[PDB]
RNA sequence: CGGAGAGGUA
């Protein structure tokens, strides 16, 4: 439900999203 | 059957617009009159020189360029075109 | 005919008359402690300030200047911030909003260019455009909205007028205004509730002044019964004493004839006057007419489902034949197209059909104060089909409303025609200024020279062509053909007098007289057949379009046909001939 | 504390029953609300006089026209209902008004009763053409504002009385607006422009007065509740 | 040849005016903004710019 | 304008550039496009001199 | 805004296209753009179409040629191991949409997908045909596309609008994330790099405003400093404050301080306000805005900016330069604020036209003070002041021997011009800014911050704003879903931790996949009451207002919400300018432009056009000799004016002059013959 | 039809800072007008007290930060401005707030003169966590509605002068709902409750008077015609 | 304040 669950100290916001996302998304500066 | 005309809106263009025959005209004349008015505050400086001021009673100090329609409003001047 | 200028930016402008009233006013010995001080800005500048910026008119100018009223004289009065505070019923003369944008300001300072920008180019003045004659300070939006509540009439309203029910009198019947808004205010009556009240302060209207006072008229004081609206008795309170009752619904199109009305029969001054008050209480009932946006109000019709359905079974068979062989590509999608139109149209219908009428989107469309129902539909129906890069159609079609929410594919077609469009606008604009400056240099040269040449040239205007079976059916496209125009000859009908003199100005009476009579074609003196050596004469140029009355000896009309022609370039399309 | 503009009243008189009043230099946000409060103590708070009922003799199944009138009853109704009256008992009382065949009648043609006076004589009710003769019992009360009429479910008094919609209120209309009245360093102060237009029963400058003294007995009330509070003092004249 | 040298191709235009030795009698809008000088159309045309303005003999009296 | 004459040419064009704005609903009087028209027509082509 | 510039992908270069002669063609949105160019995020003027951003996911082969993943699909199985592929590989199978009904068991539960078939073309499928899969519905789109909640009932236009409205936002003095994001916020300001990260695991130490102590799990500190109160390249103000207490243990890759627009680690570019949707007595006339006077008072909508004054003494022909408080003809007074070396006071307080810098060159005694000042319209605090010296060996350039440099700052409020919008291109200037008493207060006594007009919205195709207003009220009230007997069948499919929130909950909606419209209803179904039980806003969403200019009840009820504005950086301080007279050009004798030499406006053709269409003839002729280019014409008018004389006539231009010689030199005997 | 009754008002105490006033009766129609005048009147000319300018010891200005202390003095700027205080003097008054060494700071550790007094002790101001010392010097002021910042320009103020913008608004929020009897006789009439509620440093009551005190001096310019 | 280039607002 929530949405970032991958970098350690992030705030618990919660989502309405229906469909997990199977990939994660690439650094933005790569 | 107006309301009370206000600032620069006062007096109403159309009773103007009846001593001339076009609003060209009209410009002319003011402009040239409130020189002449202006012509005559400078004069009184130093000296009479050919001009009259206000002929009717100037506000406290209202700008030529009103007298100079107030004067037109209520026909005190004359005019001829070339 | 007033503006709205910063405190800092008239001290800046008004910089060297300041220091003469401060010299004057004995608060500076020379000129010099006079500049300092007006640099230092002690308080006593702005009182001075005050009494120099008095009747000097200034001039507004905004970018692009598209045609002549792009610039405009206005009288100054201090205000507080840093922006300018721009009249309301200007913005269409300017084509100006409040999302960003940006004016400039002049000051004229010799008595001929003072009188020019009071006489010339004072705002107050120039109501009418002169490509058209239309007026450009007409109510729009919020102004359009308010009245066209307030002059409206709901039936079952509270306190409504109740005939005699056999026990008690009339109920609704009132002595005066001024006790029909006493009930309002008192929350017994309602402003757009049917009454009767006892009027004596409007002039009636001219079926009821001819059955019920004849004579000469209504000589203000007379009473006569009405009934109609409260909102409607206020509405008619802000027009001229002397105008007839107006008891109708105020559309767009009723308050556009309204002033044009008053503009061509009455003085400028009265017309401004009675946009003002009209301003003022547009501005007053939008605020309580109640329209507001909320997912709740955006309804969408009950049966989009079955409709689509439907005509996805036509796409379906259409997709089975093709694939049967029965027709080539374009074929299959000019009858998918088809399809797909058709699917658009009803599905516009139903929703047509499903609002009420007192919803706030459709009020404000069948308002007139902006907006169109392809965009409603597009909201709560459907968007129907989108354009390729090409142009051509997609056949999908887009099938889910702005409402609902496009899929990613949709969103991703609809890109496409959303960026051509801009894309054309851009190179529209690019060409249409080039257009307008050729039209401008190849006719800069026209002017009225003398006030009329006799001559007995002339051309032959359709006006309104004879039925086949038998009838006067009036040319559409007449006010930009007939109107504005000086008769060359006289009109004669049936061997009779004659109509209409030569050197008529053949306005909305001379125009109805003939049809009356029953001719159909009229010679008028034109520009095209002027016989004057250098320029054209007044009497062959006819009416001016913004003056309203018969062009002056000086009017350079080759550039006002230029900017006219060149003005509403952006709106016509750049759309194999 | 006390306030450093001081403002001023002052009047502009456009008949013997209209005028306009000027409150200039209020501060900012005070325009209104002095101005909707001021308006309706002036429209609904002062006392007065008018008619409330009226009895016709011969309209007593069908009030559409009498017998003898040229106008209908809503004509009546409507004459009557704009007669000028005033009273100073506290119990509703009953005038009678009666002319004979031809003429005019008139609103002198009435006999006023102890405490009843007409401000009006002149004010045409009815024209009397056809030889008949015209009955007809008035009733004044006296109120404040404007009330509509009272239904009559007690109607065994009488079944030809007709209640009439009541305007106790001496002043007849008001309305109110509000600019900017400074240069020095600031356009944010208010004015009040305020216009008053009344009956024949009492000048606008005696309506505000009274309008003064109902809201000052108004505002004495939480006044009271600490007599030693800070506030904002005008000052005196 | 100044009206056209301001509108388009100034190079040809100059080269032939020259060559041609064509003289310009300044009677125009663009002509006169150019030089400085009041355009001939509006309030610029001699029946208008040269009006003439005087107090009457009954307001010259009276005063 | 060889076969009809100038009168016809200059109602030819008045008519097209009406129904091209016409297209869009925009009105414009047709004096400006006669003003117009009438500075394209002005002069005679030579052949004796 | 940094972010999405080192993203860009331009076509226009040196070996590339050209801004004029490139056609329509090339301005296009192509089907091969399809996730590897975002087709919103262009510029709106002559760029229009040749400038382009990188979409999330996309990377770029070894030869130049971007890719894009796929997630591979096989025997009707949506499968893992995501393979890239490019346009030219792409162009031969089938992919299917991302948004697309699963089972978690590899097969479509319904019949046909929308896929594009070979040319970008849309189409109805059997669902044995699909060969590949997009990784999200949100992966066409860019980084600044993917924060606009409810972007799917936005136009394209309105959504280009807000996508490049966002990195125009100043960073306000004090930030706070929103209520109804995204998602795409977190990730986004940590890739931005303005956030400080934590290198290793370990346990805070010591955490103070300028620094930062990680004690490490190996015995080694590493300490982190903080940058405040630093200058970004458009004057903005970039200061870091740290989040963590000195006891907390963090972990490799946490956020340890926060940036210039970060709130918790998250991007927070605006502020959450009130907001009613009624017109008012046309105020909010045309896109205006009416504001609160609460957001001056309690400075919500407060910027900080920053200046950079430099001035170098060079060598000089003459010979020697110096700084220093001997500048003669200046009372001590005016040096009051100037220190021993020459440059002010840090603290001190500057406005238009005072020394920062005071210094001297002789031009040839012939010392001239050439002084630096504060620019027309600047003021504030000089709060540093950064000197390097040749004494010193410092790196200066050729031919110097000091390079002072002066910042100063000051705090901007919200004021009557400045322009604000938010996230779905609805812009506008604030028209006004009412008195907190004369506002329309709901029935608790709670007035609302901003007015938005009614007639902007139905128009422009951006409904999405009233979605927003919904769910942040929502949001910002909390609720709890009745699931008594049974979950409601509108909460069926919505996640746990949803069916209840408390107050000032922040949610998030995905671009493409978020709140329904039938959650919004039920959402607005449900909410709490304020402190007692009563709920201001009713299941429409509407609520009913107070007249606070009247007292009296507003006939019907309005909608009331929470949305998420931003502050341009198109403040009316900066684009304010006038002049009487100045600085003039040289070969043509003609006001300068720009409003930082003065400057005057030009007064173009297309005016001259208007006033000679009006017949004025006077008012031009003065425009074009007396105000612009008649040297002795203006001397003449300035001494008039000042004295109570009449207007001299106008002369010939100093342009017309210039002209002529340039013919004369191309060999044209040009004359004027009388 | 000639109501007999003037109106007269009770108060209903609901806590502390919070009660509610009731007047009735009430001619029909002036319950909004009358409610909405005491509203204006409460939410903008109430007068109160509240800090002008303040002095840290090593800060020149407040774009710094002091040594020792996580919150950056804007930040503590805008945390002492969320401070109630109750004046009586009439001229300025200084305050002294003194800490050192690890440990929070809080209004609780100011130390006011004899007038003046902090209604809400320990709210928050700042954390020193072992060598930070804040010596901050307040600066109490009386008078009402909301004063920009005074810089130190025109007040003849020294560098380490921090003017701070000051709110005297000694009231929290208002609100009134009106009660209307309507009968079919026309013996009509309304009744009026007041919600008023302050932030702690006067009462409603005291709020109330003085509303009536400046609506009762405003309306007595109408009543000299006679 | 003269030129070139880049970005942006209406
Ligand atoms: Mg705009
Ligand atoms: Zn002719």
């Amino acid at each position: 439900s929530s949405s970032n669950n991958s970098v350690p100290g992030a705030p618990n916001r919660v989502s309405f999203a229906k469909l997990r996302e199977p990939l994660e998304v690439p650094g933005l500066l790569d | 059957g107006y309301d009370t005309p206000l600032g620069i809106t006062n007096p109403p263009i159309d009773e103007l617009l009846d001593r001339v025959s076009s609003k060209y005209a009209l410009v002319i004349y003011a402009a040239k009159r409130a020189r002449q008015i202006n012509d005559y505050y400078n004069q009184l400086g130093e000296g009479i020189l050919e001009y009259v001021g206000p002929l009717v009673e100037p506000g406290l100090q209202e700008k030529p360029l009103s007298i100079a329609l107030r004067e037109i409003h209520a026909d005190l001047l004359e005019h001829t075109e070339g | 005919h007033q503006c709205g200028l910063p405190k800092l930016m008239a001290l800046e402008l008004f910089k060297p008359f300041v220091m003469k009233r401060l010299v004057d006013l004995n608060h500076a010995q020379n000129i010099k402690s006079a500049k300092r001080m007006v640099e230092r800005q002690r308080p006593q500048v702005w009182d001075v300030l005050e009494e120099v910026i008095a009747e000097h008119p200034v001039l507004l100018n905004r970018a692009p200047t598209l045609h002549r009223l792009g610039i405009q004289a206005f009288e100054p009065m201090l205000v507080e911030g840093k922006a300018i505070q721009l009249h309301p019923l200007v913005c269409e003369a300017f084509n100006a909003d409040f999302d960003g944008d940006q004016m400039a300001v002049h000051l004229p300072l010799s008595a001929e260019a003072q009188a020019e920008a009071r006489i010339l180019m004072l705002s107050s003045n120039n109501i009418l455009s002169p490509a058209s004659g239309r007026p450009l300070a007409m109510p729009r939006l919020d102004m359009v909205t308010g009245l066209y509540y307030l002059t409206t009439e709901v039936p079952g309203d509270t306190g409504e007028y109740q005939p005699a029910s056999g026990d008690h009198p009339e109920t609704g019947v009132y002595s005066s205004p001024a006790e029909a808004i006493m009930a309002a205010d008192r929350g017994v009556l309602s402003v757009r509730a049917k009454i009767k009240v006892r009027l004596t302060q409007l002039r009636p209207p001219v079926e009821i002044e001819a059955e019920l006072f004849g004579h000469s008229g209504w000589q203000p004081g007379d009473a006569w019964m009405a009934e109609t609206t409260l909102g409607r008795v206020m509405f008619n309170e802000l027009l001229p004493l002397g105008y007839p009752f107006v008891n109708k619904q105020m559309h767009k199109k009723v308050q556009a004839a309204i002033i044009n009305d008053l503009a061509e029969r009455y003085p400028m001054i009265v017309v401004a006057q009675t946009v003002d008050k009209l301003k003022d209480a547009g501005f007053y009932w939008a605020t309580r007419s109640g329209v507001t946006v909320s997912m709740a109000d955006v309804l969408v019709p009950p049966r989009k489902k079955e409709i689509l359905d439907h005509y996805e079974e036509r796409a379906d068979k259409v997709e089975k034949q093709f694939q049967r062989g029965a027709l080539n590509h374009d074929e299959r999608n000019e009858a998918l197209v088809e399809i797909w139109k058709e699917a658009t149209d009803e599905v516009g219908q139903a929703l047509r059909e499903h609002y009420p009428d007192d919803n706030p989107i459709i009020t404000i469309v069948d308002s007139g104060a902006t907006g169109n129902f392809t965009q409603t539909r597009t909201l709560a129906g459907m968007k129907g089909l989108v354009t390729n890069p090409k142009g051509e159609f997609i056949p999908r079609p887009v099938k889910s409303s702005f409402r609902e929410g496009l899929t990613v594919l949709e969103y991703f077609i609809n890109t496409h025609g959303a960026r051509k469009g801009l894309a054309d606008t851009a190179l529209r604009t690019a060409d249409s200024g080039y257009l307008t400056r050729r039209l401008v240099d190849v006719s800069q040269d026209v002017i009225v020279r003398e006030h009329d040449c006799q001559t007995e040239r002339g051309i032959v205007v359709e006006l309104a062509e004879r039925a086949p079976d038998g009838t006067l059916i009036r040319d559409p496209y007449i006010e930009t053909s007939a109107y504005a125009r000086t008769l060359g000859t006289d009109a004669v009908d049936e061997a009779g007098n004659v109509i209409v003199e030569r050197g008529q100005d053949l306005g909305d009476p001379e125009i109805d007289a003939l049809l009356a009579a029953g001719i159909t074609q009229v010679k008028v003196r034109s520009v095209l057949t002027c016989a004057t050596s250098t320029g054209v004469c007044a009497t062959c140029y006819g009416r001016s379009m913004a003056t309203g009355k018969l062009v002056d000896i000086g009017e350079a009309v080759g550039i006002v046909a230029a900017q006219s022609i060149g003005e509403p370039g952006t709106q016509l399309t750049m759309r194999d001939i | 504390m006390l306030i450093s503009q001081r403002p001023t009243l002052s009047e502009d008189v456009l008949t013997d029953n209209r005028s306009q009043f000027v409150i200039e230099p209020l501060e900012p946000g005070f325009g209104y609300t002095l101005g909707n409060s001021l308006r309706r103590t002036l429209l609904s708070s002062i006392p007065g006089a008018a008619v409330t009922s009226i009895r016709i003799d011969g309209v007593l199944h069908e009030f559409t026209t009498v017998p003898g009138v040229k106008e209908d009853v809503t004509e009546i109704i409507l004459n009557l209902k704009s007669l000028v009256v005033s009273s100073e008992e506290d119990e509703p009382v009953t005038m009678y008004l009666r002319k004979q065949g031809p003429g005019e009648v008139t609103a002198g043609d009435i006999v006023p009763p102890a405490g009843v006076t007409v401000h009006n004589p002149g004010m045409h009710i009815a024209t009397l053409n056809d030889k008949g003769k015209l009955e007809v019992e008035l009733v004044v009360e006296r109120g404040r504002g404007y009330v509509p009429a009272v239904q009559n479910r007690a109607s065994g008094a009488e079944i030809g009385r007709i209640p009439v919609d009541s305007i106790y209120s001496p002043v007849l209309k008001v309305t109110y607006k509000v600019d900017a009245t400074r240069v020095e360093q600031r356009t944010d102060f208010d004015k009040l422009i305020l216009d008053v237009e009344t009956k024949n029963s009492i000048s606008p400058r005696d309506a505000l007065a009274s309008a003064g003294k109902t809201l000052v007995e108004l505002f004495g009330l939480a006044r009271e509740l600490n007599v030693e509070a800070e506030g904002i003092e005008i000052g005196p004249s | 040849w100044l009206s056209a040298a301001s509108f388009q191709e100034t190079t040809r235009v100059l080269t032939d005016a020259a060559i041609n030795c064509r003289s310009d009698k300044l009677n125009g809008l663009k002509e006169n903004v150019i030089i400085g000088k009041l355009i001939p159309a509006g309030t610029g045309i001699n029946r208008y710019r040269n009006i003439a303005v005087q107090p009457t003999e009954e307001a010259r009296a009276a005063a | 304008l060889r076969v009809q004459g100038p009168r016809e040419v200059q109602i030819h064009l008045v008519r097209e550039v009406q129904e091209v704005y016409r297209a869009q609903g925009v009105s414009i009087h047709d004096k400006h496009i006669e003003v117009i028209v009438r500075q394209m027509l002005r002069r005679v082509t030579i052949i004796d001199s | 805004s940094g972010l999405t510039h080192k993203r860009r992908l331009s076509a226009l270069g040196p070996g590339g296209l050209s801004r004029e002669r490139a056609g329509l063609e090339v301005r296009d949105v192509h089907p091969s753009h399809y996730g590897r160019m975002c087709p919103i995020e262009t510029p709106e003027g002559p760029n229009i179409g040749l400038i382009g951003s990188l979409s999330v996911y996309a990377r770029v082969n070894p030869f130049g040629f971007i890719e894009t993943p796929y997630r591979k699909v096989v025997d009707g199985v949506v499968s893992d191991e995501i393979v890239y592929l490019t346009a030219d590989e792409e162009d031969r199978h089938v992919v299917a949409q991302a948004n697309s009904p699963i089972d978690a068991d590899g097969r479509f539960v319904e019949p046909r997908v929308l896929v594009r078939r070979k040319a970008g073309e849309v189409e109805y499928v059997p669902s044995s045909e699909v060969d590949y899969m997009d990784v999200s519905p949100r992966q066409m789109v860019s980084v600044a596309t993917a924060m606009i909640p409810f972007l799917e009932h936005d136009d394209a236009n309105r959504a280009l609008m807000g996508a490049n409205m966002q990195r125009q936002a100043v960073p306000l003095v004090r930030s706070e994330a929103p209520l109804v994001g995204t998602g795409m916020e977190l990730r986004a300001a940590i890739d931005a790099g303005d956030v400080v990260v934590a290198e290793e695991s370990g346990v805070i130490e010591e955490v103070s405003a300028d620094y930062i102590t990680v004690m490490h799990d190996n015995g080694t500190r590493r300490t982190y400093r903080m940058r405040k109160f630093a200058r970004s390249n458009h004057g903005t103000c970039a200061n870091q404050c740290p989040i963590v207490d000195a006891g907390d243990r963090v972990e490799a890759g946490q956020v340890i301080a926060d940036g210039p627009c970060t709130d918790d680690g998250e991007m927070a570019l605006g502020k959450n306000l009130l907001v009613a949707i009624m017109p008012w007595e046309g105020h909010n006339y045309e896109d205006a805005i009416i504001l609160s006077n609460r957001l001056v008072e309690e400075d919500v909508l407060t910027s900080i900016h920053i200046e950079e004054h430099e001035i170098d003494a060079r060598d000089t022909k003459l010979g020697a330069e110096e700084i220093t408080r001997d500048i003669p003809n200046i009372s001590d007074e005016v040096l009051a604020d100037l220190d021993e070396r020459g440059i002010v006071r840090i603290g001190a307080e500057v406005r238009d036209g005072d020394i920062l810098v005071g210094k001297v060159t002789p031009k040839g005694r012939e010392v001239r003070d050439t002084s630096l000042k504060v620019p027309h319209g600047e003021s504030g605090k000089v709060i540093g002041i950064r000197v390097f010296s040749r004494e010193d060996e410092d790196e200066l350039p050729a031919g110097v021997n000091e390079l002072v440099r002066v910042y100063v700052a000051q705090k901007r409020k919200i004021s009557d011009g400045d322009k604000l919008a938010g996230r779905h291109g609805n812009k506008g200037v604030i028209g006004k800014i009412l008195p907190v008493e004369d506002m329309p207060f709901l029935a608790d006594g709670t007035p609302v911050d901003i007015i938005l007009n009614t007639h902007g919205v139905p128009r422009r195709m951006n409904i999405g704003q009233i979605l927003e207003t919904h769910l942040g009220w929502c949001a910002h009230s909390g609720w709890k879903v009745d699931a008594a007997k049974g979950v409601p069948d509108w909460a069926a499919r919505l996640p746990d931790e949803l069916l209840e929130a408390q107050p000032n909950a922040i949610v998030s909606t995905p671009v493409f996949d978020g709140a329904q419209e039938a959650e919004l209803q039920g959402l607005l179904s449900c909410t709490l009451p304020n402190r007692d039980g009563d709920v201001l806003v009713d299941a429409d969403g509407k609520a009913m207002l107070f007249d606070g200019r009247s007292g009296e009840p507003f006939p019907y009820p309005v909608t009331v919400g929470y949305m998420y504005i931003m502050k341009l950086h198109h403040l009316v301080d900066d684009k304010i300018h006038a002049r009487s007279t100045g600085p003039y050009s040289m070969i043509t004798q003609q006001p300068l432009g720009g409003k930082a030499q003065f400057g005057g406006q030009r007064f173009g053709e297309m005016e001259c056009w208007a006033m000679q269409a009006y017949g004025a003839a006077y008012t031009l002729q003065e425009l074009l000799t007396i105000k612009s280019d008649d040297t002795v014409g203006r001397v003449k008018v300035y001494e008039a004016i000042v004295k109570g004389e009449n207007i001299p006539e106008p002369g010939i231009p100093e342009s017309f002059k210039v002209l002529l010689k340039e013919l004369q030199s191309l060999c044209l005997n040009v004359e004027v013959l009388s």
